[PDB]
């Protein structure tokens, strides 16, 4: 292998970093323009979202890998705004590399940023507060029109307050020792094709995925306390007298199998394999509802929610096999919904754990993929968004207000960390300003006023009122003055809180590069 | 490339050229060879005629093309190493500038540091001219033989140099006199006359009616047949001119060589047949072969001397020796103020400021300590040469002026077993030294500046 | 060519000698590194930079070997130990072409050595053995070769607390392979706290070890033989671990052959016993000492004397990963163990975390393998040279010219400190030089306030084991060098 | 495009980045090389430039600022035109923004508008003090010694620039009017002024030395033709019938030329100046009459003969007046074997002379340069007495009231202005770079200094520290700054209208 040297080498990863960096900031905003990769194969998917790019995306360089690395953590803290948060770290290195060229030292800018942002924090709780102006459920009603950003199924969001903000709201369950959680994956997502979007339907319950073949199951069932059996066991020579021994042997051992359940008292019975019809047979004249070709993680949910525990295969303690009651779950009743000449299994009133799910109709795999990977993507915000009753205000405009904070806070420490605090501030007037680029309007019409009014509460004293401005702010679609607040646009305190602070220490890793060392592959 | 590493891809050169004639400083220089882009073959023990052309690309060697046309036209002796004086302030500002020391702190610490040692050399200035004549000529008689001449002319200078003084006294109330030589002959051999040399040939001439005269005439136009060319030769003769001087009996004679002719003799030229008078008539004794030999008997402002050698590069080495000699000359008679030369004077001025750099202190002490060290470099060209240790030797020599404070005590340059430059009567101009060493800065003044070199292109 | 082709290795060693001076200090600069499988390291030590080195140059292949003995010790600051062998190299070119023959260059930096530990043990410091005040300091300031100190605010009293309570207060040897660092994803580095006993990487329970695998009859009308034959052999292990009241069992690493059976598992779940596999040889160790676990060969020999002991053993679920925690500790040991949990967002920070907190252990490890504690910035290199510049001038001899080198070499490591912050190269130390003179010896210099100033009063403390174990280490790869006047490539 | 442009400005801002050590009396020589071996090593950028090689056709609009830096200026090519395209360094980001420059142009143009009307508020008027040409312009000399090499040695040239300037009419100040002699060799402190006319640099033929240096009372002559006997005379058709009819050529080229020496002759003029060089024929015959005769006189000598004596060209003695017969009070021959004419007692001439002399052929390049620049600080300060601190400070408290205008502006301009006061900072950003001075260290006192002090904030050099010029003595004139921000509004708004050239072949 070989070296290259010099500080062409941190250029490098920047032009690398500008290059990926303006194809994802075609998707930012509702205004955006969605992208398509290819695997190829041959076959092709569409989607905006920067963490599926960020996995497709073929990067050499240590620099791609990072960015991999802050969207799959991304995930797990918020799971939605890629845009928004991810490209963030983007100019973060652009700006960062100007100033170190000459007078600035690399760890300048990295104790610059730091202390700048250590310090943020009580600027960011200023801004931050409880969620007001909303009346029972409009707090998430409001925050899921706000999924423009990101994703494009934004113009929906109105039909989509209902399904979306109820989904979560009766999975509600109480564990760690007194705390209200809420299980992520506890929503299962179908997909048909058919109808239109609007025709989604929420399920107060887990919903199987599977469909109904075999006529010999029944068509109705009713009654509580609903015993659920999953079982993932297969029940379906010189001369032919050995034949016959192993033949009339297994027909009773399955048979038998069968029987051992049924004296169990489960009413239904979910297996992973295929079922004979003769198994089937058993289940009319016990009154029990046979399920056929299930999948294994989708039964694991199940357990987690209504304590049915699979079962492997038929065994005991002796030598004798058998199925024991305790593997049964528990669940109110089961509802077949026939969707497309489809039905699906529909298990509510889970023991454990409340579940919920959504069906989901469009018209193609890629229209619903834009609809399954998204709206799953806006439950993970609302997972953190009921935890933490405080919320900012949305439309991206607490980077503007902060701004002015700034410019106060550069004069109090000043030193060599001036010019990044002044650096600092100009990175975050980037946002609206993509935001500009894609909605085809002015970027310095829209920064002067961002500057102009969100700055004149700091200037003037806010215990002398005269507010004259609200601070609150902007808008992207009609460039005019309006408020979000009258307009239901809000934010979580996730989308900044514990999601800037790691984004923003991705150049503590950059600055520090000096070459780079490639070794030859084998 | 630009900044600190731009500097160093140009002023560090000046250290390839300083080493190469720093073996050739003094009578114990070796000769070197030298080859110009058209062919020529160039040898002599002389570093300043080595660096004078040359073939380079740095331009950090350029701006000593202003130095060579002026240290060896105004003075001539000990600018063998001026690129060496010139390059040991550079020297110690390449170690300052590697500290990150401003130029101008440099430069203003260099200028105020040899400004200083001015008034040391003025307690050891002597005067030449309070002395009598026999003690001033005596004084020209060493002062290039232990210096100037490092050619063979060691032993033997005491020809040259008394035919110099002869000349020098003779036009005493070097520009209106044209010197040269023929390569034959030895050094003792050489001749003296009054007058200007005369290269052309045409014979004996007799004494005329006039005392000591020969109404030598000079006509530039021809005669223009044969009725005015006997007629107009005829003319010459009433005055009794038996030699005549005509461009197309002299034929043949240059533009710059006819004019000496005329200033010796103080006559005026003829351009006319009916302007030939006796009063326009040159005064000459005679014109003999003994090349024709032109004398003079009464004493003239033309002086000339005619070199002789049994080498053909002698005879260059010891006439370009000659012209650098009646500068030296011309500036001890003309500056009453002198100095001790030969490695006492580029002492002297290094204990000043080191005397002088404790009791400024600040900031300057570390840069006045450092012009100290760059005078100390100057004598330890000469002592690798002589044999002695640079530093060895200079660390006995400074014991020894600290405690006596007669600085005449000193590296030798001559490497005979008497380091008093007194005793040796080794004498130079207090100018001289002026414009070597103190001058030397104002060379430093472009180099110290030094920052952005642009290139441009064909 | 003895000489020429010596050199021509040295230039190639300085080259890189000159290269990880940018590494050294908070203010340094670490290298990417890309292995040959793909995965990417970046790390500002050169333990990884010269692992992951290939040249042709043996000399530059022998400076691994040299630099991974200081890196077991120290493992901060250890480049300067490769800086110093390259500015002794550089040095040794002018001292060579003086007559000196390279021997006797060699024993001269091995004779100047010897007085240089001289002085590292007058200038040693009175440090108690077990102190809460002085193992800190000490501990945080080590780690400014690379970024540490922000976060360490909890980590700086886990690695004092803990060594103490491993081995005793005696100092003596205290080796730190009885610590277990786990890697888990999630949390961030301030979450890292240590644990009260053996946890697992992979209600009072009783934690067994298992050499062998379970399974049916299989070592590495027949439907129902099949099904009887497997499940009577399954059910004669279950018959004895029940007896011995063993709710956690270990195996060994099952990736092989036969790994575990589906039908050993069914029968396990019902007596709620543990079964846990893929576990390396290596980790038997910490269950022997920590937990009283002895290797069980076969189910012959299982027995309740051969299983270990704990007061509580439960399951810990921390950010979606789970650990089994062990609550207390009852077995026959000198010298229990302590293990630590280290989290993290993202794999590079907990690579990164690791590296740091292994060095954070090994300079506790030189605080009780030898006392003391010297200055910080590079403050005991100085006085070092400044004494060997004296020492040279009274011995007089051939080697004073030597030593003068030797102790120019020594100023490098405090220079590539401030060049590094953005210093100039001879301003500062020509500023230092009249500081040392005024400091008076011990009195070190800080990084942040760019001068000489206090030590403890700063927290700035080092240990005096690095310092003697980097001259110790730089001078053996120096003598070598020169001590080899030519190569050959052969099988 | 856009594209274009920003690399049209990194190669006008890449020669400009060599040109940075020169604003400031701390600024480096900059080095060049031609293709002619013979360079000249100096700060000022009319030079550089003038010898470059230009590769891009908008690169010469760097040509054509120091081209009218002396027009509408004179001076400042050390300071004010390398500031004249740092707004393009500051606007380089604006190219890859959406932005257009069309309101940067105006952004630009309504900024050094009211800046103009700063400059003249903080001009302080040194009229009240009555302060003569003494004081007021000894404090001005030494400002203009800034870029210049000679530093510690300028106070002799303080005394002889003052000096020269006086001694000519204030009425009229021209670079033309005032000759500039450069004579290689010697030492700086033997520059001396000349109250007359003085010839271009010498003539030696013949007899030189035997010409004595010491003359009471002579008188200037003017001639035309050329004297000389058969060589420069003009040819004509002759009939040559045989070879003795040439001695009548002779004779009828000397009468013609002797009839009009005679003639002239009664004038009694010790000194004969000819239009073309004299030979040896008018050379003897003046020899008998004892009197200086010196040819070859370029054109511009000529014409500062006229405002002295009055004198014209004669080409036939039928001409010759009275009136253009003058005289001197005294005349003396000045160096290195060189002659020169030096006339005294001329109270009506309108010209000056001043003889400089210097080792260094480079270094006295730059004197000529300070001397072009001294003449025009002194005559925009004796036209409007006004104060202005030098060193490029003079911006600093400026940038101050231009951010007050901004705030009013609530438009895209309003980020444009606040650029423009970004590109004030890169003048004490590049004078620390060539003192090696913090820039960080500098720029955070600049923001301090304008909310205690206000005034004047200098930054004084001599110090290492932050201070007031104006306490310094270093005076600048307002004409000069005023005109700065012209010269840089025509040469940014210039190469922003191009957005893309057109190069045939």
């Amino acid at each position: 292998g070989e070296k290259i040297s010099g500080d062409d080498i941190r250029n490098q990863n920047v032009l690398a970093t500008m290059a990926v960096a303006n194809v994802v900031k075609s998707s930012l905003g509702p205004v955006g323009l969605d992208k398509m990769l290819v695997d190829d194969i041959g076959d092709f998917t569409v989607t905006n979202d920067g963490a599926t790019i960020l996995s497709l995306l073929d990067v050499q360089h240590p620099a791609g890998k990072i960015l991999v690395e802050l969207a799959q953590q991304q995930d797990r803290e918020i799971g939605d705004g890629t845009t928004s948060v991810v490209i963030i770290a983007s100019e973060l290195l652009k700006r960062a590399n100007e100033l170190v060229k000459n007078k600035i030292h690399p760890t300048t800018i990295i104790t610059g940023f730091r202390v700048a942002l250590r310090e943020a924090i009580r600027f960011i709780n200023e801004v931050l507060s409880t969620s007001v102006d909303t009346l029972g459920k409009e707090t998430l009603i409001n925050i899921a029109k706000t999924s423009m950003s990101s994703k494009i199924i934004g113009a929906d969001s109105d039909f989509f307050s209902n399904m979306v903000v109820d989904a979560l709201l009766a999975v509600k369950t109480q564990n760690s020792k007194g705390e209200i959680k809420y299980p992520v994956k506890a929503v299962n997502v179908l997909k048909a094709h058919g109808k239109s979007a609007t025709e989604s339907l929420l399920v107060p319950g887990y919903a199987l995925n599977c469909t109904v073949a075999s006529q010999a199951m029944p068509k109705r069932i009713a009654g509580g306390n609903v015993k659920i059996a999953c079982l993932d066991l297969n029940l379906q020579i010189d001369d032919p007298e050995q034949l016959e021994q192993i033949r009339k042997r297994e027909a009773g051992i399955v048979l038998e199998r069968v029987k051992k359940i049924i004296d169990a008292g489960a009413q239904v019975v979910l297996t992973t394999k295929g079922i004979d019809d003769l198994c089937l047979k058993e289940f009319v004249e016990a009154k029990i509802m046979g399920v056929r070709r299930c999948k294994k993680e989708d039964l694991r949910r199940i357990a987690r929610a209504t304590g049915a525990t699979l079962v492997s295969s038929m065994s005991n303690l002796e030598g004798e096999e058998t199925f024991e009651s305790s593997y049964l779950g528990l669940c109110d009743e089961v509802v077949q919904a026939k969707f497309s000449d489809d039905e699906c299994i529909l298990i509510k009133g889970t023991s454990k754990h409340s579940s919920s799910s959504i069906i989901l109709r469009g018209a193609n795999d890629y229209s619903l993929d834009e609809m399954e990977r998204s709206l799953h993507d806006s439950l993970s915000v609302v997972k953190r968004t009921l935890e933490s009753g405080n919320v900012v205000p949305g439309g991206g405009c607490v980077e503007a207000a902060l701004n002015i904070y700034l410019d106060n806070f550069a004069t109090t420490v000043g030193s060599r960390e001036q010019l990044a605090i002044a650096e600092f501030a100009a990175a975050l007037l980037i946002i609206p300003k993509t935001l500009a680029v894609n909605a085809a309007k002015d970027s310095s019409e829209l920064v002067a006023k961002l500057r102009s009014y969100h700055a004149a509460s700091q200037m003037a004293k806010p215990e002398d009122v005269k507010r004259r401005s609200y601070r609150n702010g902007l808008d992207l679609i009609r460039g005019k003055i309006v408020d979000e607040i009258h307009a239901g646009v809000l934010e979580p305190t996730i989308s900044k809180v514990k999601s800037l602070k790691s984004a923003l220490e991705a150049c503590v890793a950059i600055l520090r590069i000096d070459t780079m060392i490639t070794v030859d592959p084998e | 490339q630009h900044g600190l590493e731009a500097k160093k891809s140009h002023i560090l050169a000046a250290r390839s050229v300083a080493s190469i004639i720093k073996t050739s400083l003094g009578p114990r220089g070796l000769d070197k060879i030298l080859i110009s882009p058209d062919g020529e073959i160039t040898i002599t023990n002389d570093g300043a005629t080595i660096l004078s052309q040359m073939e380079l690309d740095n331009e950090i060697a350029k701006l000593l093309v202003q130095l060579s046309k002026s240290q060896d036209d105004e003075i001539g002796d000990g600018t063998t190493g001026v690129v060496v004086l010139a390059s040991a302030l550079l020297d110690q500002a390449l170690e300052l500038i590697q500290k990150g020391i401003h130029p101008i702190k440099i430069a203003n610490g260099f200028d105020e540091a040899a400004k200083l040692a001015i008034s040391k050399l003025e307690e050891t200035c002597d005067d030449i001219s309070a002395s009598n004549d026999e003690l001033f000529r005596d004084f020209l008689l060493r002062a290039a033989k232990t210096s100037l001449g490092s050619k063979i002319v060691s032993k033997d200078h005491d020809r040259f140099a008394e035919m110099a003084v002869e000349a020098v006294i003779n036009v005493m109330d070097f520009d209106l006199i044209k010197m040269q030589g023929r390569v034959g002959g030895s050094i003792s051999d050489s001749k003296l006359i009054n007058g200007v040399i005369l290269d052309k040939d045409f014979k004996c001439v007799l004494p005329k009616e006039g005392s000591d005269g020969v109404k030598l005439a000079i006509l530039t136009c021809p005669f223009e047949e044969q009725d005015k060319f006997k007629e107009m030769i005829d003319d010459v003769k009433k005055a009794g001119a038996d030699v005549v001087i005509c461009q197309w009996a002299v034929r043949w004679v240059g533009g710059q060589e006819l004019e000496h002719i005329a200033i010796s003799t103080n006559g005026r030229i003829v351009p006319r047949f009916q302007d030939l008078s006796k009063d326009k008539l040159g005064t000459c004794s005679r014109i003999y072969e003994q090349m024709l030999i032109i004398e003079q008997s009464k004493e003239t402002k033309t002086v000339t001397c005619f070199v002789r050698g049994s080498n053909k590069m002698i005879v260059d080495e010891a006439e370009r020796a000659l012209h650098d000699s009646l500068c030296v000359v011309r500036n001890l008679v003309k500056d009453s103020r002198v100095v001790y030369g030969g490695g006492a004077a580029e002492v002297t001025m290094s204990l000043a400021v080191s005397e002088e750099a404790d009791k400024q202190r600040g900031i300057d002490q570390y840069a006045f300590r450092g012009f100290a060290q760059a005078l100390d470099t100057i004598p330890m060209t000469l002592a690798e040469n002589s044999g002695l240790d640079p530093i060895g030797t200079l660390s006995t020599l400074k014991s020894k002026q600290l405690k006596e404070k007669i600085s005449n005590i000193g590296v030798d340059c001559l490497g005979y077993g008497s380091n008093d430059m007194k005793e040796l009567f080794v004498v130079d101009p207090f100018i001289g030294k002026k414009q070597q060493i103190l001058l030397a800065t104002q060379l430093c003044r472009m180099i110290l500046k030094i920052d952005n070199v642009i290139i441009s292109g064909k | 060519k003895p000489q020429e082709v010596r050199k021509a290795n040295i230039i190639a060693a300085r080259s890189v000698a000159d290269a990880i001076r940018t590494s050294l200090g908070p203010k340094g600069m670490d290298k990417m590194i890309k292995t040959s499988r793909g995965e990417i390291i970046i790390s500002n030590d050169g333990h990884t930079i010269l692992k992951q080195m290939a040249i042709l140059h043996p000399v530059a292949r022998m400076l691994v070997e040299v630099s991974a003995a200081q890196d077991s010790e120290a493992g901060d600051g250890t480049t300067s130990v490769v800086i110093l062998t390259g500015a002794l190299l550089g040095a040794a070119e002018r001292l060579l072409n003086k007559g000196i023959h390279p021997t006797i260059i060699a024993d001269s930096f091995q004779s100047a050595a010897k007085r240089s530990v001289d002085i590292l043990l007058e200038m040693c410091h009175k440090v108690s053995l077990s102190d809460r005040e002085q193992l800190v300091r000490a501990a945080s300031t080590s780690l400014s070769s690379k970024i540490v100190s922000q976060y360490s605010s909890f980590l700086a009293p886990l690695a004092v607390d803990s060594v103490l309570k491993i081995s005793d207060e005696n100092s003596k040897n205290v080796d730190l392979n009885d610590i277990r660092l786990v890697k888990k994803v999630g949390g961030t580095i301030d979450d890292t706290e240590m644990i009260d006993g053996v946890v697992l990487t992979q209600e009072k329970a009783k934690i067994g070890l298992i050499q062998f695998q379970i399974s049916p009859p299989k070592p590495d009308r027949q439907m129902d033989k099949i099904l009887k034959e497997e499940r009577a052999y399954l059910l004669n292990i279950c018959k004895k671990i029940k007896k011995a009241k063993c709710n956690v069992l270990l195996i060994q690493k099952s990736i092989l052959r036969d790994a575990v059976n589906d039908l050993a598992l069914h029968f396990l779940s019902k007596l709620n016993i543990m079964v846990v596999k893929d576990i390396e040889r290596e980790e038997i160790e910490f269950l022997s000492k920590g937990l009283g676990c002895k290797p069980i060969a076969d189910i012959e020999l299982f027995t309740e004397d051969r299983l270990g002991s704990a007061d509580l053993v439960e399951e810990i679920d921390s950010d979606g990963s789970k650990i089994v925690r062990v609550t207390g500790i009852r077995n026959n040991n000198a010298r229990p163990t302590v293990s630590v949990v280290i989290r993290g967002a993202n794999n590079m920070i907990i690579d990164e975390t690791e590296r740091s907190l292994h060095d954070a252990l090994c300079v506790i490890r030189c605080l009780v393998k030898e006392r003391g504690l010297i200055a910080g910035g590079g403050a005991p290199e100085i006085e070092i040279s400044r004494r060997l510049s004296k020492e040279a001038r009274s011995m007089e001899g051939v080697q004073a010219f030597i030593w003068q080198e030797f102790a120019s070499a020594l100023e490098v490591i405090p220079t590539t400190l401030a060049e590094n912050a953005g210093l100039n190269s001879i301003k500062v130390v020509t500023e230092l030089r009249s500081k040392h003179e005024n400091g008076e010896l011990n009195d070190g210099i800080s990084v942040r306030r760019s001068g000489t100033t206090n030590t403890y009063e700063e927290h700035i403390l080092q240990p005096v084991l690095v310092s003697t174990s980097a001259i110790t280490l730089a001078s053996e790869c120096v003598k070598s060098i020169l001590r080899i006047d030519d190569i050959a490539f052969s099988r | 495009g856009k594209g274009q442009i920003i690399s049209n400005i990194n190669a006008c801002v890449a020669v400009q980045e060599a040109l940075k050590p020169t604003l400031g009396p701390l600024g480096s020589d900059i080095l060049i090389v031609t293709s002619n071996q013979k360079t000249t090593i100096s700060n000022d950028g009319a030079t550089i430039l003038k010898l470059l090689d230009v590769v891009h056709p908008a690169a010469k609009t760097l040509v054509d600022i120091s081209r009218a830096q002396d027009a509408e200026v004179g001076d400042g090519t050390t300071s004010v035109t390398i500031l004249a395209g740092e707004l393009m360094k500051e606007a380089k980001p604006f190219l890859e923004e959406g932005i257009s420059s069309h309101l940067i142009m105006k952004g630009y143009r309504k900024a050094v508008s009211l800046a103009v009307e700063k400059i003249n508020e903080l001009a302080v008027d040194i009229t009240s003090e009555k302060s003569s040409g003494r004081e007021l312009l000894e404090r001005c000399a030494r400002t203009a010694m800034s870029s210049k090499l000679i530093h510690n040695n300028a106070d002799f040239f303080v005394k002889m620039c003052v000096d020269a300037v006086l001694s000519l009419d204030r009425n009229d100040l021209d670079d033309k009017l005032i000759g500039i002699k450069k004579i290689p060799g010697g030492a700086m402190e033997e520059s001396l002024f000349i109250n007359g006319v003085a010839f271009k640099k010498t003539f030696s033929y013949a007899g030189f030395e035997q010409q004595p240096k010491k003359f009471n009372n002579p008188k200037i002559l003017s001639l035309n033709v050329e004297l000389e006997l058969k060589a420069e005379k003009d040819n004509a058709e002759v009939r040559v019938e045989h070879v003795e009819d040439y001695q009548a050529i002779v004779d009828a080229e000397w009468q013609l030329i002797f009839e009009k020496l005679r003639q002239v002759e009664e004038t009694g003029a010790n000194i004969v100046l000819s239009k073309l060089p004299i030979g040896d024929l008018a050379t003897q015959f003046f020899a008998d009459r004892n009197i200086f005769c010196a040819g070859r006189v370029s054109a511009d000598d000529m014409n500062r003969v006229i405002q002295a004596v009055g004198g014209s060209i004669q080409s036939t003695t039928s001409d010759i007046k009275p009136e253009h017969l003058g005289t001197c009070a005294l005349f003396e021959e000045m160096i290195g074997s060189e002659r020169y004419n030096l006339f005294q007692g001329c109270p009506q001439a309108k010209t000056c002379t001043l003889l400089l002399r210097g080792g260094a052929e480079q270094v006295i390049a730059e004197v000529e340069r300070s001397l072009h620049d001294a003449i025009m600080i002194v005559k925009r300060a004796l036209q409007n007495k006004l104060i202005v601190a030098g060193g490029g400070a003079t911006e600093m408290e400026v940038s101050k009231c231009l951010r007050d205008y901004s705030k009013t502006i609530a438009g895209k301009q309003q980020m444009i202005i606040n650029a423009f006061a970004k590109a004030l900072e890169v003048i004490p950003r590049q004078l620390c770079e060539n003192a090696g001075f913090d820039a960080i260290e500098i720029l955070n006192k600049l923001r301090l200094a304008h909310s205690k002090g206000e005034k004047w904030y200098g930054v004084v050099f001599e110090t290492e520290n932050i201070g007031d010029n104006f306490a310094k003595f270093v005076w600048e004139p307002a004409l000069v700054k005023i005109n700065a921000l012209n010269s840089a509004t025509e040469a940014t708004n210039l190469i922003l209208s191009v957005d893309e050239t057109i190069t045939n072949k």
